[PDB]
């Protein structure tokens, strides 16, 4: 199973940065809207 | 106009930040005080409530 173990780390890190970056991309447009 | 000025100040402050790939928990602590796990109510680990 050792050859399919980086995918869990991917889901742990890529999505962690994904939620932050979508928050940022939404916040910039929110300030634009204001 | 004063509110507008404050809104730009916020806008560039938010737009000018380092890529997350190098950032640190401290970076989100300063830029976003919403990530600060208030020790004034949750001292012991994990600070964030266990029921969440």
């Amino acid at each position: 199973y050792g050859a399919s173990v980086g995918e869990f780390a991917d889901k742990l890190n890529e999505q962690k940065i994904a939620q932050l970056e979508e928050v940022k991309q939404a916040s910039i447009k929110q300030i634009q809207d204001a | 106009k004063t509110r507008i000025q404050e809104y730009e100040k916020e806008l560039e402050k938010m737009r000018n930040i380092i890529p997350f790939d190098q950032m640190t928990i401290e970076d989100l602590n300063e830029v976003f005080p919403e990530t600060k796990l208030d020790k004034k109510k949750y001292p012991y680990w994990p600070h964030r409530p266990i029921e969440t």
